[PDB]
């Protein structure tokens, strides 16, 4: 897992390498109200339902 | 002129501060924390190394007797056996057939290489933080190393900087530490003088060169087998050696906040927590007089493209009108968006472009060039790349602006419902007023 | 056998412990705190010493002009003066009438005795105690060095002792400390790099041997008089030299609880406060067979004379009957009285004497000899001498016993009034019962 | 002043000297009640009155 904070891995004898996730989703923002909810449900899918 | 601000404790984050003197054109300073180090204060408790056992040659007193003599050595053991008739290659000496005596003697001591291979048991508290920071403004580069607490002032080309104490007091080191070579462990070690055999701390010394020693291995001597000379002894294996393979994990691969541990001296480098307050004192040479600064009028802002990715992914166009050609200081007065450059080269054509990074669907922020101001609002689509190998360069603010599409819809719906409710209240009030006036 | 107790942290106070194994005769062991030490943990901030001013000889160059060049020296000052017409012993050189020039140069540097004579500035925190205690019981008598924190166990004649963490966490040293020779001062010094002229810290260096130096003493050069070669300057006197005269007070003459201060290392000694827990683990050869110990029956205590002074000022006689002669481990189960010795040679005569010290006019305590018990009370008279040079040998408790004259008197008065009130209540209850029954 | 805790004075180059005071007074304990008040007045002459 690689959350929006990031993670580092150390393979074999190399130097450790870091990876950061990026704010991506599957809804369509700035479209219909039934799509903006999907866009904001792809992100943080635990407060969006409560707010709606 | 004095000033104060706060900057995040993130390595590589390009912090930009704005200075706005009443009698001069504004400045923009830039700071980057290129490295940190959080060193705790250490007290040595003891040093552990693999033991080694000394077995002096047996004393066979035959045609007589011998008696055990006690001494003062760590785990000293001495015993006497009776009735031995040892043999050697040439034959059997000690002509006396039965009444003989054999004396067995043993004790423990630190190894020969305890000076090069040992584990240190420390107790850590009251960490101190050290930083190295690049500061750049006007036309000066430079990186200085500063103690981050309210008591170190460094002068960088006539300006004085003081980095106040850190906001949070979190340190990844527990109250007790064990240090071995290049690894640090959060471990609870036995108290001095009470080590138990077979685990960490079977032998204990106050310092690598101290002569005293405390050892538990429970040596037990045994009666030598008939017709032989061997001094048989038994002893629990080496506690340090067992610890070496059963230590488990480390701190290097466990520390939170992603800062890496290093040894000699023990410290933890480059982890993000809290804010550094910074106080400044600038001389008058740095600023520029407003008569020299060009005057900017009728400044407005538009956005070409916006994609809220980690990199600098939004292009901004400012249009204006001026009288002379020069340089201005560009700033964005909100942390919802961060600008890439601090100074802009202003011409009479009336167009400049800037780059910004954000993380909100509908950013809204006020941007200033020299003395003017304007507001920018935009619509930003999410990016396509799932994973990027560089850290984020925005302040990570997600809540959209109130004029964006989403809150526009919310405002419209709430306005409709409120209109309906107020209309119902008015009708009821009119009817009740008629009823009372009847 | 495991045991625990608590012991006051007062030097010279002869604390006593009583241990009762159910199958063994009781034991009394004596502990005493001969010496203490309170090590604070220090990290050097900087060093200050009297500065020294170097002035290189003037460069009076004739028939032309000269230019000054900056240098990277602590508090450097260089200037050029025109129109100079110097003189020497034989005559006036620089043949040109007025096209001459002088270059004055000056800078400051740490004095050469700074390595021998200087003042250090520390930050102090997290004191650690250590002590040396003499223990004795039966035929054992020893003096040992122990750390007073819960992880140093020392073995004394087969017995394991652990002295726990101190009761309170009070320390005499403030957050910031200044050390000079053998005196310590609770002061606050300016931050490194921001000293001020004329006071403490006009020059600062990170360490005695460090190459860098920060000095700020307002060295100002002035043009030379007509017809002379002297390079005049004005420069504020030594801040360290001022401080050496106006430091004021100390800690050696101001520390509370009457504890000495010493330097190298910084420590505060014999500094009485709080309680020390003790955990003990004893072998089974320390006690004795109850069968082999004498039996005591019909134990009576009579006090001959009592006088609550600081010395052991009361005498007890214990009368009893015994079967066989031996040793008894006497103890007093209350802290109102403190006994002198811990053993008595019991003989068939059935008469033993003991000395004790108290601090109350009417003490009452239970004293035990071997396994027996007795309750013993006394009447004590004040002492005459107003002042003596030895510390208190009692526990400093003053509340008198319930059976004492004052409390017996108050008991009698309260009983009289209480019986009066009870009678009044009875009369009222009888009358109201009759009235209701009517 | 030399309260019951004691005090040290340091005079010239001599070693400091410490002095302690004893619990002395002028009443008569174990006597008449008006004398016991004197005895417990000499010690602690501030709570005796309140208690009485
Ligand atoms: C040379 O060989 C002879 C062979 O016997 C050795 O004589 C033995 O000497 C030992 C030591 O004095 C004797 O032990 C003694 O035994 C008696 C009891 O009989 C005991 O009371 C003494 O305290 C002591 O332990 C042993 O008896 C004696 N052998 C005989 C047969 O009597 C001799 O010691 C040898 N000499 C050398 C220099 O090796
Ligand atoms: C202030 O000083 C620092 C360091 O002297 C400057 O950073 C340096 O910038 C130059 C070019 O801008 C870097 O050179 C190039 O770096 C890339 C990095 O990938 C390398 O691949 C190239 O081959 C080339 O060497 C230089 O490395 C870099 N130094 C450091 C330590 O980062 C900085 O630019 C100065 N300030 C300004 C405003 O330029
Ligand atoms: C011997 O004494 C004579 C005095 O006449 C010295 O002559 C001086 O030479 C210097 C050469 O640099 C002249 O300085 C120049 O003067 C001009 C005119 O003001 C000025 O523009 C230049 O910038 C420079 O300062 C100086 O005037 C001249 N003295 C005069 C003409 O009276 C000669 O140098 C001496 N010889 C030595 C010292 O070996
Ligand atoms: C337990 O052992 C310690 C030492 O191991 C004993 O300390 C002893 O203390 C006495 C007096 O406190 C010392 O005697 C003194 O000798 C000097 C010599 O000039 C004299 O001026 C004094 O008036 C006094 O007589 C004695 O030397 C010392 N023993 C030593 C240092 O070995 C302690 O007394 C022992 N406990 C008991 C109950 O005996």
């Amino acid at each position: 897992p690689v959350p929006v904070d990031g993670m580092e891995y150390h393979w074999g004898n190399n130097d450790p390498v870091r990876l950061w996730s990026q704010l991506t989703t599957e809804g369509k923002p700035h479209g219909w109200p039934h799509q903006i909810v999907q866009y904001y449900y792809g992100l943080y899918p635990a407060a969006t339902v409560s707010a709606v | 002129y004095e000033h104060s601000t706060v900057m995040p404790n993130v390595v590589g984050f390009p912090y930009k501060a704005h200075i706005e003197r009443p009698g001069y054109s504004p400045l923009t300073l830039q700071m980057q924390v290129v490295e940190t180090s959080l060193e705790p204060t250490l007290n040595l408790e003891y040093i552990t190394c693999e033991y080694k056992t000394v077995v002096p040659s047996p004393y066979v007193k035959c045609c007589g007797a011998s008696e055990c003599s006690t001494k003062e050595k760590p785990d000293y053991q001495c015993k006497v056996y009776t009735g031995v008739y040892p043999f050697m290659w040439g034959g059997a000496y000690c002509f006396c057939d039965s009444e003989n005596t054999q004396l067995s003697e043993a004790y423990v001591d630190r190894s020969d290489v305890c000076r090069h291979d040992h584990a240190s048991a420390y107790k850590a508290h009251t960490a101190s933080l050290k930083a190295k920071v690049r500061v750049m403004y006007g036309n000066v580069n430079q990186t200085v190393d500063v103690y981050v607490n309210g008591d170190h002032a460094v002068t960088i080309g006539g300006t004085q900087f003081i980095f106040g104490p850190l906001s949070s007091a979190w340190t990844p080191f527990d109250n007790k530490i064990v240090v071995y070579k290049d690894e640090v462990f959060n471990q609870d070690f036995p108290p001095y003088g009470s080590g138990q055999p077979g685990r960490f701390g079977d032998i204990q010394s106050r310092t690598v060169e101290s002569n005293d020693l405390y050892a538990n291995t429970a040596l037990k001597l045994a009666r030598p087998s008939p017709g032989m000379v061997h001094v048989p002894y038994t002893q629990t294996p080496s506690g340090f050696k067992y610890w070496l393979k059963e230590k488990g994990t480390a701190l290097n691969t466990k520390a939170p906040f992603g800062c890496q541990i290093k040894t000699n001296p023990v410290r933890a480098m480059n982890c993000a927590v809290g804010n550094i307050p910074v106080s400044m004192n600038l001389p008058d040479s740095a600023f520029t007089r407003i008569v020299e600064a060009p005057t900017i009028i009728d400044l407005t802002c538009t956005v070409a493209t916006c994609t809220h990715s980690s990199d600098f992914g939004g292009v901004l166009t400012l249009t204006y009108k001026t009288d002379k050609n020069g340089d201005c200081s560009v700033h964005s007065h909100s942390n919802v968006a961060t600008l890439q450059e601090a100074t802009a080269k202003v011409k009479t054509a009336g167009k400049v472009t800037l780059h910004f990074s954000t993380a909100s669907a509908s950013p809204s922020f006020v941007v200033s060039l020299c003395s003017a101001r304007a507001t920018c609002s935009a619509s930003c689509e999410p990016p396509k790349d799932h994973i990027v190998p560089y850290a984020a360069s925005h302040s990570n603010v997600v809540f959209p602006d109130m004029s964006g599409t989403a809150l526009s819809w919310v405002q419209k719906i709430s306005g409709g419902l409120g209109a309906f409710a107020i209309g119902a209240i008015l009708v009821l009030v009119v009817v009740t007023c008629i009823g009372l006036r009847r």
